[PDB]
């Protein structure tokens, strides 16, 4: 713990990257979190709202 | 089958081709909500039921 000061630079950075990786699989009101099963199942007109 | 008693005909290891369905003037309704009508072709399902 003597090197807490450098060991926490590491962990939010870490963290910061993990948490902007993970928050891909949202959907936020989408059908899907991934584009190429929306593309592959809709239309243009549809699939790009 | 009456709509108090739909049948369920579990549709599976098959070749699916919709545009048989999709291309034809026999339907007045083709509904389709979560996919195009023409991508179902180019997707695969683990039961398809009608």
């Amino acid at each position: 713990s003597a090197l807490g000061k450098l060991q926490d630079v590491v962990n939010q950075n870490a963290q910061a990257l993990n948490t902007l990786v993970k928050q891909l699989s949202s959907n936020f009101g989408a059908i899907s979190s991934v584009l190429n099963d929306i593309l592959s199942r809709l239309d243009p007109p549809e699939a790009e709202v | 089958a009456s709509v108090y008693a739909w049948n369920r005909k579990r549709i599976s290891n098959c070749v699916a081709d919709y545009s048989v369905l999709y291309n034809s003037a026999s339907f007045s309704t083709f509904k389709c909500y979560g996919v195009s009508p023409t991508k179902l072709n180019d997707l695969c399902f683990t039961n398809v039921y009608a």
